[PDB]
Order: structure tokens, then C-alpha cells, then sequence
DNA sequence: ATCGAGAATCCCGGTGCCGAGGCCGCTCAATTGGTCGTAGACAGCTCTAGCACCGCTTAAACGCACGTACGCGCTGTCCCCCGCGTTTTAACCGCCAAGGGGATTACTCCCTAGTCTCCAGGCACGTGTCAGATATATACATCCGAT
DNA sequence: ATCGGATGTATATATCTGACACGTGCCTGGAGACTAGGGAGTAATCCCCTTGGCGGTTAAAACGCGGGGGACAGCGCGTACGTGCGTTTAAGCGGTGCTAGAGCTGTCTACGACCAATTGAGCGGCCTCGGCACCGGGATTCTCGAT
């Protein structure tokens, strides 16, 4: 009798679990070859240390997931539950984000 | 393999013996040895530069211990602030009756 | 009427739910 | 023609735990002022032992409450973001290894009976 | 600075400062500025300053004040409201009996109903002697009301508890403040859906409105009092609550109590006329009477003796008023009647279960009587000729379309009119049949047959065959708010709250009514043996059925349109056996549940004994009940009643197959079709009918004669509460005149 | 080389990627033009901070970024990283 | 709205 | 004859034009004087001001207001609403951490 | 008397006004001298923090264009 | 006159003093007033410009403080410069968010 | 006895002024606006200066760390000829 | 309305293993002890600029009526995104190779603090206009009914 | 959907008046010409730590497929706040007075750099085992589909 829980358990176990781990999610090879990649138009021939693209991979989730705390602030005040693009526009907007 | 390295500095053994003081049965990670590595040395800049303008204001070139709990009344939010110049004014006169 | 059931009552048919909406409400 | 007579150093003069040397070259050594006063690293030594003992103090307290016997990063994380004026001290500071204490919205909270 | 006062038209030619809070009072000299609480209150400018000014003394108290009345008021602190709740002292009325002098308490002293119940003057020379503040009149002048600037808000009323999901000055409650049956309900909560005998705490009724139309503009201070008065009745059911008892409970500042202390009797007064307290089983005698000698003098005679008659009787009696009952029968209750003979267990021949206990009269008289009804759990098998209890899966899967089926009905309806009104059964039966036709889904023969079980209840509870009851109109009176909450079984009998009602009333048995004159100075009632009775009013509460055979002659006749009424209902009907077994037979199968279905054969025997009730919530002696219903009523009228306890001791035999079933030692088996003064069980609408017909047959004629009755009550139909309800309805109204 | 070709240049934040980041943000349903947009604000974030860091990198004629390069830069933007130094 | 109101104080 | 009156707006949105338009100091003086020094006294007693600084914490306070007015303003136009309700300067006080 | 309450109702209008608010809604004025209060306590308190250091009992203005300075609210237009 | 010595009209010396007697390094080469008093003069040359057009469209002859605001707020990059200073009687832009602009027929 | 005084750069921002548009004036608000604005670039890239000296373990600030600092404070364009501007004047300087 | 699969989550138990903690040499930065110009507490004046006070006009703030439009709750209707099996597929991991570039230590040397005097650049200080606010009268631009 | 009061707003013209661009004087900080120790460019090397490749497994990503609930447009109904007019009312002004304290300048003095010998103290190398993972098994709890 094959029966999913529902749209939200997975939702709000899963945000639980993410929630409450501490690692780091996205993966390290597609990373290094994001930075090197973005790294090659200000200079060309680079070199990295390892800790340097965990550094920055420590602070690019930093800032993203305060990102998604701020526009889950922001569509909850439309009262809604889904995140849509203009609201990232309207935090990006009233943080300062928005040049 | 045979060569002279580097001589280097830290906090690590001063935060091991504050956590002996505070709990002292209890253990600390290294990443987070190196956590509050960073954090004093981090607050240490802020009051430093704190010092270095709020001296700077006043035609001063000198930094006392006036200047520094000035600076840490600014830094410190409030009741964090009383406590360290608790702790400050006693560590200056107790430091002075020697 | 429907009211005069006890076992196993009809429930088809009912108009829609009204729900008092005051303002004296906290 | 001596230069032992007692050695008594200069952190415990002031009965503390923090280097007041090292602080102190560390005044002089950063261009802050062309004079460096007579006790003054005594004094920020003494507010930084403060600072140090209430956030390990903490992370202490937590490292109990979370049943480990060894303060990690994630201790620092909800042992810092849980007083008001610590978070307020450090509110622009990413600490790695962190992550998020746990925040829950009210409309994400199930709407059951 | 002045004398005289800021507010236009103030009759004060001396105000003085009530406050004294400021070291710079005033007093009853000069100050720049008297604020007006009312004509005989005021403060100086110096007292307001005192709690107004961030730089005075008395600014805390005032601000401490002012957060509480934000976390738990929807009115603006202002310093008036702060002084008419915070230091206006309090006044308090002398109760020796020759002074009755009204008391202004010093300003440190806070009235508490023990004070109020007890104070005499003095209470800290005849102290009884001193001249009664002059102010203390004024209070009675209805402008004086007209200039206070804020309305009454009650301390630590009763009702609070019962209302700490509003606004407390939203209910005539001070916001500055802080074991009942759990069928009383008398207010809605927020947000509730609709249910019977509930009242807005915060809106007054229409009926409130009509007679208290100067609340209009400010109904605060009647709300507070109402409010006050039910919480009261609710909390003490069984005696007659009174001024006396009220007023120790109106705690309020200022004069103005002394306003409140005069409303609460008008409103008392009211709320009893209406039913709405002092009512159910309660009974008053001599010199205990519930209304002024005011509404005494009248006479009224009552036709019939079940609930309708007796409920206004009570009423009517319990007023002051002169009545008399008279009844046809030998005995009084009428569709009540309950036998007392069977072995440890009462039961009913009429009515027993109690439809919604919530705020239901019937559990309001069970309280006062101190009477335990036994709630019916869900539990009721669907239990096969001979023996199978239905499988959980047809039963759902045929109770979906069941009411499915109701569903379409209720959505055909919408757009006729009693014109174009078809039978439920026919209606339903077109719905199935063009349902299998569409979709080609067949239903085995059982399907079909428990299908016909839940037809056989809705013929249960009309009283009658579906082809018969209106497909618009038969559920009609769930257009109004329902009684909520547990059904039940009245275990002691509906007969113990008939007896209480009648006891004591003037009530004349073996009197069938015949004819009824109202052509003259006053009613003449002449009965069938010619015997004479006349009074100014009467109330006639004879079922529907005796109202469509034109046993009693009027004159002048009833109206065409109340005649088109009475014959557009049903003189519905259901017949009951009870039977008495040496041991419970039934326990190993049916474990426990207060009653089984009985899935039908056929169609056409689905009425009879569809149903089976346990008659012993306690488990312990041996009754079962069972009902006659729709077709089966008819197939049964020519059969004794032995023959009837045949077929239905066949019938359980059937249903409890695989074991044996014991002779039956006692049993009954009802003819109400048959008894001539009664004729019926319930109404119901006939097919063309509408639910107006139950208003339109309770209509007075001409202030002088009077209809009440089950099929009177178009909110509450059918019911012994109906009925009971119907006769409070008629007795508010003959005492008003 | 076995298929794995370039088929995403800076797609890598996979949509479960972003996905576990915003549950991690606590985030319950997430609309579909949520992900282009997610990339491209994490490119400009990561422009400017290395766009930052590669100077500090040039400054000391130097060819490798270090660790100390990164976590300097990031608190010149004001979101100071501790844990590198 | 009739539905709610009290039945012995909406007989007018 | 009577009427004339105007839209509810229109004196609203030309005021926009007018006080957008100009740029002089608008809370005045004296109230905003008395406010800075009854909010002085609490930290310490017996206080002697200079009258620019004055305007100068009254520069603060049409800034830090305004501002927040334009990043409340925001926030309840992406709510689909036109009038700016206390909830919304709750929400941009929180988006520009200031709690 | 009642400084805070000096902030006028038409002021918070007018200062919505330069802000680009069309309409305000009822209890935006309290909420309005609260965060207005909030922000010049702050701001005096880390003024007075700047007078207090120079022993000077008179607060000028360089004072308070360095308190703003240091929260992050620079403020040109009167020296520094 | 080192300005004349390097072909710009910024005072060096006093510049240079003001890099030797703040406390930054302990020691400051020679050619870097030069270099800092050249990068303020381009600085201050298009933002007193944006002002001088954006002055010449109010049809004065005195900059006042607003053609400071709007000429800096004008520019994306000296407002990303200048995005946390205020500016005393600057005032604002005159943004009008478009659903607040009245529409009809 | 007369009084002290305190430098400020409004004869220098007057003067670019007059290279600029020349026959257009200046009032005085926003002269002190433009005075306290070159103090404010000034203690930024200065400051900036101090904080890229104090890694690379050096203790003089020379005219390339003001280039870098310059290309890390001014965003693009500005810091282009910003930039180009200061190797117009360091050169302009020496081969005088 | 209230009760069972069953699946995710939490509670002990041996294992391992390795990273946390500790111990032994050991360079060097703290330390101690004198000097020394000087920055700065400290006293005293001064005068000036902040605070206090009083009367007059009045723009601005306050307060009452009023109406409509803005907020907001219900209703339906669609679809986009959530959830879960199925494939694949590329990330992760171990190890092996090569060297380019970071760190080190030394070498040499130009260069930027440091001194003393010399003078004009800017900066304090009168000064008198031409740019702008302020009426002041005057013809457009768009709003708002009423048609 | 057009037309007209009307009405707020843009357009010359004087007019005082004063804020700014400017001329006089001065004094001190910019500069100019030396020296000197040291910070740093510059070479070369050590090696290590970044890059690269290759095979083996596979957790994760991709993708197809239900399906339902969440966004959103309509829509009715209340209320609250914008608009405008009479009342007040204290803010601005504008002068007048008083002296507390910013600021100046001088006095005298206790205190931080300069060296410079002396040493244990924190740091790196190098062990070593116990706490966290970590399967591995097992009872609890919660959810979701039933009554
Ligand atoms: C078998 C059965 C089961 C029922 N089940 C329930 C139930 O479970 N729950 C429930 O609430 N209700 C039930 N009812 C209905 C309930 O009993 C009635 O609704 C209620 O009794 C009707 O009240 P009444 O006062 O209007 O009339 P009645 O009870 O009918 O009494 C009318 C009185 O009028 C008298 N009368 C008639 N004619 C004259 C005359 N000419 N002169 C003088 N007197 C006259 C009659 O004798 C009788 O005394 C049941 C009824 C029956 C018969
Ligand atoms: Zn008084
Ligand atoms: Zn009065
Ligand atoms: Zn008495």
C-alpha cells in the first residue's frame, strides 16, 4: 500500500536534519572548478591552496543561507510559504545587496 | 626532514588554561582552538583601532588604560561592558599594589 | 429531521459551515 | 652587578592568565600610538580573559547540555548565538563549521489538532 | 483658576476633587481646569497632572496601568478611564430594610460582594440618620447617564471565566482585572460555528434591542449586566436569582454603580419573561413569585399536558399568573410516558433520548435535579439476517453513497419551489437509478440492502416514508443554529421532569377541549361532557394530528392560511417494543455498543426493527428497545401486539443465528397511531411544504389565543425540548401583555 | 574520458545543492526559477570576493592564493570568516 | 444572520 | 460649489513631489532639542549642548527614518498593498539586523 | 513635558512624505518614536561615551559625526 | 610647490605629513602623496563636474549641498563609493515606486 | 591676542572647481561636504594602505600599495583612471 | 470523531584509531634595571558661547466630520513543484609523478627617516558686491467634476 | 468619453542684502640639501605542496511520473485614515543677561623608549591512548492512513 507522508514531512524533517548538521553541501570538485573558472578572468594561470576554496565555500553557503533566512522572512510577509525570485530581489534590495 | 622551521605564535595554551579554570574536566577541539584563535585576535584589533582613533581625537599620543575602557564601553554592549571594567580596574590595581 | 437521528446519523445534504467572526475577539 | 633580584614577571603581578608581553609588543607593533602607556595591556589582557571566560563558559554549559566531553565549533555556533550581547558583539561574523541554530518559523509548524 | 466644570450642560454648581492623589489638590476651591467624570464626579487639574506629567508622583501607577490595559484591552487608556478604574471610590447601598441609603467608602476601602451583601451605614450616633448624599438622586435622571463620559466596566464578574477569549472591554468588563456543568454554554465563542440558545456576549439580540432601545448608541453597561446575570443563573441553576443575589457581584467605581444596581432588575426581569433564567424545574410559590404584581392579573387556560402545556404552565405559574391545564387523558406528559415496571431500568413507550446536550433545557433540568443522562457511544454494527456483522468496507463504501445521494438532492432543491416539490424517497431513488445508468458500477444485493438500512433511518426520524416527506423542506430546521454536543439516554425517563413541571399547578384531567369561543369579552372553553371554563387567554398545545382532524371547534374559525399550515406538515409516527430477557444474549456479539442496526431483507420491511437499543448503560439487566418505522408502521396496524413480539423475537433470532436467543419474560408494544387524543409520534413537512408552517401554526390569534407544541417549533421540531421550548416562547408572550 | 563533459560551466550548485542550502535556511517549497537565479547571485558574490582576493594575491607577487588571502578579503566586505586565521 | 441568533430573544 | 475636495492621493502624491522635492529640516527645533536632552540625562546629569550638534543628531534622525521609510515602503508594496502597516517596519528593522 | 510625544503626528507624516509613503496606517506613530528613540539612545550614549572621555562637560559637534561614524551612519557637513 | 614638481594642484607636503603622522606605517616612501593627492584630484574633479552640469540644470552658479546629493546619487559608482554616508540637507532622488503613480483613462 | 586656526583642502577643491567649469561658483555648506569627503577617501585608502602593509610583513607604505588599495576601494571605472591618473604623476613626477 | 503498519529516530555495546592531549629540548622574546626628553596632568585666566528669560506673531499643531477605498477573508481553479522509484554518472578516494612556486637565508645597496635653516602659501582677517530669496504680478498644465 | 472652474505651478521683474569671492598681512610648515642605518629588492636554493593522471566504487544527481495544495484573481464588506475647515497654541523670533566652561598658554613633573645583559617559557618534534564515530542491534515515537 505504497503511501508518501506528505508535502511538509519531508519538508520540515528534512529541515530539521539540515538544520541540525554542521558539514559542508555542495561538492568540492564542481566548487574548485567554479572558483578557478571565475579565477581565470582576473588572472590568467592561478594556483589554490585546499583551504582557501574550503574558505570560500565556508562563506559563499554562509551567505546564501542567510539569503534564504531573509527572503523566507520576506515571502512569509506576503503570507506565503514558497520562496519566488522577487522576493531574493527585495532582500538583495532592502539589505543593500542591489547595487 | 633536518632544518630549522619557523618560530610561530598563538593564544592556544592561554584559552586551554581558561578552559581549565572554567570547566576544568572538559575537552576542546582544534578547529576550535583555532575558532577563538581568531576571535581574540579579532577583538584585539577592534579595541586596538578603537584606541588608535579615540586617542587620536583628543591630540593625544598615548594609549592608557583611560582610553581602553572608554573603547570597550564603546565595543562592549552593556552589561558585557561593567563586568570587563570590573575585571579591569581590578586587574590595574591589583596589578598596582606590587 | 436529520437532527432526530442518534445511531448512525446522515451527514449528506448540509448547507455550508457558518463561522462567527467578531471583532471583540482577542 | 645583578639584574636577577626576584623574578616575578608581569602576568601574575597582576594575577592573571594572559601573556602581557606578548599583548603588549603587540600594542606597540601595530602603529596605534608613538607612545604605549604603562598598563595598559594589563587592562585589555583583563577584558579579554573576561571575554574568553564567558564564551567558553558558555560552550561549556552547552558542552554538557549537547553530551559530549570536547568543545567543537558547533558549541561555539548556539554558544554564542544564544546571549543577546555576545550574538551582538560578533553579528557580522561567520564562524565555519557553525551552521544555523535551530529557528522554525510559526507558519512552517503544522497546522494539526 | 475656576469653578465651574469643563463639560456642557453639567448640573455640578460645586465641583470638588474625588482624587486628592496630588499634594497640590485642589479640593473644592479654585483650579485651572475640573475634569468631568460625571455630574457629581470630578479632579482637579492638580490630580491629573499627578498621574499625567512624566515629572509627577503618580505617573508610575499610571503607566503601570496603562501596559496592562494594552496586553489585555481594545479601548484607549486615557486618565478618565484610568480615574473611573483606578480611583473613583466605590458607593455602597445601606441594607437595613427602613434605611436603604446609598454610601460613598473612603478612598482606600475596595468593595467586595461580602461588603455589599452585609454593609450597613457606618460599617468601618444613627449613622442610618445622616442625610444621603444628594448626589445619589441625580443618578436616577436619564440624562444624567447621558453626561458620563465612559461606560461601566465590571470587576471580577462571574462571567469572566467564561469569556477570556474576548476583549473585556469589548463585555462590559475592566480589563485591569485577574466547576459549571459542561453543557452550559450561553455565550458563542469567537469564531464558533452556529449553535442552539447561545448569545454574542458583546451583541445584544434583537429581541434586547426591542426593548432596551436607549443601548442602542452604547450597549457596554446592558452586556456587562446580562452577561452577569446568566453567568450567575448557570453557576446556581437551582434557586431563583434575584437583585439581592446580583447586585454584591456588580463591582464597579463610582457612582455609576449605583446606575448598574438600578438596571440589574429591569434586565432580570426580562431574562425571566424571556426564559432565559429562573426557568426549567425551578419552582416558586406564594410570595416568591418571579415577576411584579404588575403582570399578576391576568388568566390563561391551558389545553394539554405534555411538555408544551407544562413547560408554559410552569412558566405562567412561577410568574404569578393564574392558569389552568387541562388535559384529555388520565394522566399528564402526553408523547411522554415511561414504563416503571421492568426490572431495575425505566423505559420509555414516547420519548427518551435527549437530541444535543448543550445548552439543551432538558440538561439544564437534569442538573437541578440532580439526574445523570448516559451518553450513546459511535459504535452500531451493521449486523445481517442471519448473523454477519457487514464487512467495514461495504459500510463505508455505502454510507459514501448514501449521503452522496443526499448531497445531489440538496443541490437539485436549490432552485425550486413548493410547487415543484417531489418526495426525499422518490428523489433519491431517481438519483440511484440514473447513477448506475452513468456510471456502469453495480451493487451486490447487500450493498443494496444496507443502502436500505440508511433509508429506514431517515424514515426513523421523519416519522415517516420517504414518499411522503418533502425532497426541499425535510431537514429544513438546520437553516438555524442546532443543539450541539452528546446525545443520550434519559435513563431515568423524561417522565421525572414532567412530574416536577406539573407538580403543584392546577391541572384537570379526563377534559378533552371541544370547543373553544373567542368571540367575546373573554375565551369560553367547553369541554366534551359540557363542562365550562373561561379565561382571558388560552394556549392550546394539542398535537398537529388533533389540529388536522378539527376535533376542537373554533370560533371564529382558524384562518385558510393556518389551516394550509397544519395540513402542509406530517402528523408523522413510529411505534416502540420493549422487551425483557432472563440474561443479556447479545453481549458476546455486540460488546458493549449502546445499540446495533438491523440491515433489511427487502425494501419494503427496511422499518421494521432497523435499530436495536440496549436499554442498561450499566450492563447489567436485560432490555432491548426497537422502533417500527416508514412502511412497517402500516403492515403492523392489524396485528396484535403478541404478533408483533412474534416478528421481532424472529427477527433477533435471525440476527443472532449462530447462537440461541431466550423467551422474552415482559414486553410492550406502543399504539400511539391509535390513541385518540395523541394520533402521532413527531412532525415532519409533507412533500409541498415549507418550514414557515411551523411559524405560521404558532401565530397567536389576535393576542387571545395561543398555539404551542413540537410542531409549533420551526428552530426545534419534533422534540420533547421543541415542545418544551414552544410553551416558554408562549408564556413570554402571554405575560407580556 | 567516459561521457563527463562540461554540459554545466558554473551549474555545479546541482538544484538539490541548492536545494540542502535553503533547508538549511530553513526554506520550505522553492519555486523553478529559483535555481538560475541562486547561480547567479552566488557568481556576483563570488566576483567581487575574489575579484578581491586575487589582488591581495598579485600584491605579494605572488602566483598561489593562500587562505589568509581569502579570509582577509572577506573582512574587508564586512563578513569576517573565522577558523583560517 | 439568522442562523445563530438566540430563539427565545429573536421572537421580536 | 462644495465639492472641489480631491482625491485621497493627490494631495498625497503631489506632498511627494513637495517634500521630495525640497531638502530643509522639518521636526522642529525645540521639541527635538528637549528630546535630545530628556534622552541625554539618563547617562549623565547636567548637560550643555552645542547647537549643531543638534542638527547634526537631527540629520541622524531624518536619515535613519527616511531610510526607513523607503525600505518599509518596499516591503509592503511587495505585499501587494499601498499603505505601510507596523509589521512592516518590523520586518525591514530585522532584514537590516536591528534586533 | 513629554518630549517624545513632541515628534508630531504631522512630522512622521511629512518625514513619510520625503520617504515616498502614500498612506499610513494607525499605531505607525508610536512604533515610529519608539525606533526614533531607540536610535538617539544609542547614538547619545556613544556621544556622551566621547564627551565624557575628554573630561569636557559640553557635547559638540565633531562628537557626534565621530558616534556616527562608528556605527556605520557617516555624516559629512560638520568638520571630520 | 612639489604639485608643480609632478603637474598637479594638490598639496603634497601637507598630504605627506598627514600619511607620516597618523600611525600607519613607520615609514612612508617618496612618490606615494604623490600618487594618493592624484587619485583625490580625479575624484574630486568629476564629482565637483557631475556637479557643475548638474548645478547648470538648476541654472545657478553655487553648488549647494543637493547637487552633491544628486550628483553623487546620480552615478552608480560614486554611489557605491558613498552608499552608507549621508550627506547633510542632501535630501533624496526623486524616486516614486510605480504602482503609486496614479493610473486611468 | 588673535587665535589658532586648522587646515582644510576648500582653496584645493576650489581650484579644481576652477579647472573644471571655471566661471561657476561654490557655496560654503557644501564646501565643508567636499572637505570632510576627501578626509573621509583619505582615511579610507590610508587605512586601506595600513591594512595591506601589515600582511606582507613590511613597514612602508610606497606608492604601490596605494595602487592596490586605490584598485581594491574605487569600483571599475573610476579606479581605472583613478589608477591611470597616479602612474600619469608618479612618472610626470620623476622624469622631471 | 480515534486506533494500528511502519518507518524514522533514539538508546546501549564493542572497536579502532586517530586526533586531543601531554612531555622533552630549546631559541628569544619577555624581563629587569637603569636613563631622559617630553607629553601631559595641572593651575589659572578669558571671554565667548551656551544657557536662561520675557513678550509678540503666528505657522503649525490640534481636533471634528466624512467618505471611500484599502485591507482582508472567502472561493474557486489551475500547475508547478514535492515526492518517490530507476538509471547513470560523475564525484569521491588511493596512489602514483613532476615540478613550479612558496619559504628561507643570504647579499648588497639604494632610500627614506632625521636636522636645520629659509621663505612664501595658505590662512586669519576686513570688504562689498551679484545670486538668490522674496514678493509680485502673470499666463500655462493638469485635476476634477459634470456632461 | 470632452469642457470648464480652478488651481496649484511654471515664468519675467525688481529689490535688498548678505555670503562669497577677494585683497592685505603674516608665520610656519613645506621644502632643500645633506647623512645613515636598515628595509627591502634581488639570487639562488630546498623541498613541499599544488597540480595531474588513472583506475575502482558508488552516493548523488538526473529524470520520469503521480498528484495536491499553494499562488492568485475575484469579490464583498468593514473601518480608518486622508481632506478640509474652525480653534488653539506654543514654536519661532528677537532681543536681553549671566556666567560655566572651552580653549589658551604656561609650569613642572612623573614616565616610556634605548640599550643591554639574563633566562625560562611557549613552541615544535614526538609519542599515546580514550572519546567520538560507527556500525550493529533494538525499543520508542510519531505520522499517516484507516476507523
Ligand atoms: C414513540 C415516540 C418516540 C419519541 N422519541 C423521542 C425522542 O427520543 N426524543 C424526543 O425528544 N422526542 C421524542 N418523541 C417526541 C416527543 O415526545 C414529542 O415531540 C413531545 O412530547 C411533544 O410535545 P407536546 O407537548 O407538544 O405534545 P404532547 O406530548 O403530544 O402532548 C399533548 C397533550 O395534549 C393533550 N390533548 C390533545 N388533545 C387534547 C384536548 N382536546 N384537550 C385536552 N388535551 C388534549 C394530549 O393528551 C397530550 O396530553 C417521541 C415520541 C414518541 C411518540
Ligand atoms: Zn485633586
Ligand atoms: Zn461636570
Ligand atoms: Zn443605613
Amino acid at each position: 500500500k505504497p503511501h508518501r507522508y506528505r508535502p511538509g514531512t519531508v519538508a520540515l524533517r528534512e529541515i530539521r536534519r539540515y538544520q541540525k548538521s554542521t558539514e559542508l553541501l555542495i561538492r568540492k570538485l564542481p566548487f574548485q572548478r567554479l572558483v578557478r573558472e571565475i579565477a581565470q578572468d582576473f588572472k590568467t594561470d592561478l594556483r589554490f591552496q585546499s583551504s582557501a576554496v574550503m574558505a570560500l565555500q565556508e562563506a559563499s553557503e554562509a551567505y546564501l543561507v542567510a539569503l534564504f533566512e531573509d527572503t523566507n522572512l520576506c515571502a512569509i510577509h506576503a503570507k506565503r510559504v514558497t520562496i519566488m525570485p522577487k522576493d531574493i530581489q527585495l532582500a538583495r534590495r532592502i539589505r543593500g545587496e542591489r547595487a | 626532514k633536518k632544518r630549522r622551521k619557523t618560530r610561530k605564535e598563538s593564544y592556544a595554551i592561554y584559552v586551554y588554561k581558561v578552559l581549565k579554570q572554567v570547566h576544568p574536566d572538559t575537552g576542546i577541539s582544534s578547529k576550535a582552538m583555532s575558532i577563538m584563535n581568531s576571535f581574540v585576535n579579532d577583538v584585539f584589533e577592534r579595541i586596538a583601532g578603537e584606541a588608535s582613533r579615540l586617542a587620536h581625537y583628543n591630540k593625544r599620543s598615548t594609549i592608557t588604560s583611560r582610553e581602553i575602557q572608554t573603547a570597550v564601553r564603546l565595543l562592549l554592549p552593556g552589561e558585557l561592558a561593567k563586568h570587563a571594567v570590573s575585571e579591569g580596574t581590578k586587574a590595574v590595581t591589583k596589578y598596582t599594589s606590587a | 429531521a436529520r437532527t432526530m437521528q442518534t445511531a448512525r446519523k446522515s451527514t449528506g445534504g448540509k448547507a455550508p459551515r457558518k463561522q462567527l467572526a467578531t471583532k471583540a475577539a482577542r | 652587578g645583578k639584574t636577577r633580584a626576584k623574578a616575578k614577571t608581569r602576568s601574575s603581578r597582576a594575577g592573571l592568565q594572559f601573556p602581557v608581553g606578548r599583548v603588549h609588543r603587540l600594542l606597540r607593533k601595530g602603529n596605534y600610538a608613538e607612545r604605549v602607556g604603562a598598563g595598559a595591556p594589563v587592562y585589555l589582557a583583563a577584558v579579554l580573559e573576561y571575554l574568553t571566560a564567558e564564551i567558553l563558559e558558555l560552550a561549556g554549559n552547552a558542552a554538557r547540555d549537547n553530551k559530549k566531553t570536547r568543545i567543537i565549533p558547533r558549541h561555539l555556533q548556539l554558544a554564542v548565538r544564544n546571549d543577546e550581547e555576545l550574538n551582538k558583539l560578533l553579528g557580522r561574523v561567520t564562524i565555519a563549521q557553525g551552521g544555523v541554530l535551530p529557528n522554525i518559523q510559526s507558519v512552517l509548524l503544522p497546522k494539526k489538532t | 483658576g475656576s469653578r465651574k466644570c469643563e463639560k456642557a450642560g453639567c448640573t455640578a454648581t460645586c465641583p470638588v476633587c474625588f482624587a486628592s492623589a496630588s499634594e497640590r489638590c485642589a479640593k473644592n476651591g479654585y483650579t485651572s481646569r475640573w475634569y468631568h467624570l460625571s455630574c457629581g464626579e470630578h479632579f482637579c487639574n492638580e490630580c491629573f497632572d499627578h498621574y499625567y506629567r512624566s515629572h509627577k508622583d503618580g505617573y508610575d501607577k499610571y503607566t503601570t496601568w496603562k501596559k496592562i490595559w494594552t496586553s489585555n484591552g481594545k479601548t484607549e487608556p486615557s486618565p478618565k478611564a484610568f480615574m473611573a478604574d483606578q480611583q473613583l471610590p466605590y458607593w455602597v447601598q445601606c441594607t437595613k430594610p427602613e434605611c436603604r441609603k446609598w454610601r460613598q467608602l473612603t478612598k482606600e476601602i475596595q468593595l467586595t460582594p461580602q461588603i455589599a451583601k452585609t454593609y450597613r451605614c457606618g460599617m468601618k450616633s444613627d449613622h442610618c440618620s445622616l442625610p444621603e448624599d444628594l448626589r445619589v438622586l441625580e443618578v436616577s435622571n436619564h440624562w444624567w447617564y447621558s453626561m458620563l463620559i465612559l461606560p461601566p466596566l465590571l470587576k471580577d464578574s462571574v462571567a469572566a471565566p467564561l469569556l477570556s477569549a474576548y476583549y473585556p472591554d469589548c463585555v462590559g468588563m475592566s480589563p485591569s482585572c485577574t466547576g459549571m456543568n459542561r453543557y452550559f454554554q450561553p455565550f458563542y465563542q469567537p469564531n464558533e460555528c452556529g449553535k442552539a440558545l447561545c448569545v454574542r456576549p458583546d451583541v445584544m439580540e434583537l429581541d434586547e434591542l426591542y426593548e432596551f432601545p436607549e443601548y442602542s448608541r452604547d450597549p457596554t453597561m446592558y452586556l456587562a449586566l446580562r452577561n452577569l446575570i446568566l453567568a450567575l443563573w448557570y453557576t446556581n441553576c437551582k434557586e431563583a436569582l434575584t437583585p439581592q443575589k446580583c447586585i454584591p457581584h456588580i463591582i464597579v467605581r463610582g457612582l455609576v454603580r449605583i446606575r448598574c444596581v438600578q438596571e440589574v432588575e429591569r434586565i432580570l426581569y426580562f431574562m425571566t419573561r424571556k426564559g432565559l433564567i429562573n426557568t426549567g424545574v425551578l419552582s416558586v410559590g406564594a410570595d416568591q413569585y418571579l415577576l411584579p404584581k404588575d403582570y399578576h392579573n391576568k388568566s390563561v387556560i391551558i389545553i394539554g399536558a405534555g411538555p408544551a402545556g407544562l413547560a408554559a404552565a410552569r412558566q405562567l405559574h412561577n410568574f404569578g399568573i393564574k392558569v389552568t391545564v387541562l388535559e384529555a387523558k388520565d394522566r399528564i406528559g402526553g408523547r411522554v410516558w415511561d414504563d416503571k415496571s421492568f426490572k431495575g431500568v425505566t423505559v420509555g413507550r414516547g420519548a427518551q433520548i435527549v437530541n444535543g446536550c448543550i445548552n439543551n433545557p432538558v440538561a439544564l433540568m437534569c442538573e437541578q435535579l440532580g439526574i445523570s443522562m448516559h451518553k450513546f457511544g459511535e459504535r452500531c454494527d451493521l449486523i445481517q439476517e442471519g448473523g454477519r456483522i457487514t464487512d467495514p468496507t461495504i459500510d463505508k463504501r455505502m454510507d459514501f453513497h448514501f449521503n452522496a445521494l443526499l448531497d445531489v438532492v440538496s443541490e437539485w432543491r436549490k432552485d425550486k419551489t413548493q410547487l415543484q416539490d417531489v418526495p426525499l424517497g422518490e428523489k433519491i431513488e431517481e438519483i440511484y437509478k440514473a447513477f448506475i445508468k452513468e456510471s456502469g458500477i453495480q451493487f451486490s444485493e447487500l450493498e443494496g440492502q444496507v443502502l436500505q438500512f440508511h433509508l429506514s433511518n431517515l424514515e426513523y426520524a421523519c416519522g415517516s416514508n420517504l414518499h411522503q416527506v418533502s425532497a426541499r423542506s425535510w431537514d429544513h430546521n438546520e437553516f438555524f443554529a442546532q443543539f450541539a454536543g452528546d446525545h443520550t439516554l434519559l435513563t431515568p425517563g423524561y417522565s421525572v421532569i414532567i412530574e416536577k413541571l406539573a407538580e403543584g399547578l392546577d391541572i384537570q384531567l379526563k377534559s378533552p377541549v371541544q370547543c373553544i369561543d373567542y368571540s367575546g369579552d373573554e375565551v369560553q372553553v367547553t369541554t366534551t361532557d359540557g363542562t365550562g371554563y373561561s379565561a382571558q387567554k388560552v394556549l392550546v398545545t394539542v398535537p398537529l394530528a388533533l389540529l388536522q382532524k378539527g376535533a376542537i371547534q373554533f370560533n371564529p374559525p382558524l384562518s385558510e392560511k393556518k389551516m394550509k399550515a397544519i395540513n402542509s406538515l406530517g402528523a408523522g409516527i413510529i411505534e416502540k417494543i420493549a422487551l425483557q430477557f432472563p440474561y443479556r444474549f447479545w453481549d458476546s456479539k455486540v460488546q458493549g455498543a449502546d445499540f446495533f442496526g438491523h440491515v433489511p431483507p427487502s425494501a419494503s420491511k427496511r422499518g421494521l426493527f432497523a435499530v436495536f437499543y440496549d436499554m442498561d448503560p450499566q450492563k447489567k439487566h436485560s432490555v432491548l428497545m426497537s422502533v417500527i418505522a416508514g412502511e412497517a408502521v402500516a403492515s403492523v396496524r392489524t396485528l396484535d401486539d403478541k404478533q408483533v413480539l412474534q416478528q421481532c423475537m424472529a427477527t433477533l433470532r435471525e440476527l443472532f443465528k449462530e447462537q440461541e436467543v431466550p423467551d422474552p419474560t415482559k414486553y410492550f408494544v406502543t399504539r400511539w397511531s391509535t390513541d385518540p387524543w395523541i394520533q402521532m409520534a413527531y412532525s415532519f413537512v409533507k412533500t409541498g411544504g415549507s418550514g414557515e408552517a411551523y411559524d405560521i401554526i404558532a401565530e397567536d390569534i389576535q393576542g387571545t389565543v395561543f398555539f404551542a407544541g413540537e410542531a409549533t417549533n420551526r428552530h426545534f421540531p419534533q422534540t420533547v425540548t421543541g415542545a418544551y421550548l414552544s410553551g416558554v416562547r408562549e408564556a413570554s408572550k402571554i405575560a407580556a401583555f | 574520458r567516459h561521457r563527463k563533459v562540461l554540459r554545466d560551466n558554473i551549474q555545479g550548485i546541482t538544484k538539490p545543492a541548492i536545494r540542502r542550502l535553503a533547508r538549511r535556511g530553513g526554506v520550505k517549497r522553492i519555486s523553478g526559477l529559483i535555481y538560475e537565479e541562486t547561480r547567479g547571485v552566488l557568481k556576483v558574490f563570488l566576483e567581487n570576493v575574489i575579484r578581491d582576493a586575487v589582488t591581495y594575491t598579485e600584491h605579494a607577487k605572488r602566483k598561489t592564493v593562500t587562505a589568509m588571502d581569502v579570509v582577509y578579503a572577506l573582512k574587508r566586505q564586512g563578513r569576517t570568516l573565522y577558523g583560517f586565521g | 444572520d439568522p442562523h445563530f441568533h438566540h430563539f427565545l430573544l429573536s421572537q421580536t
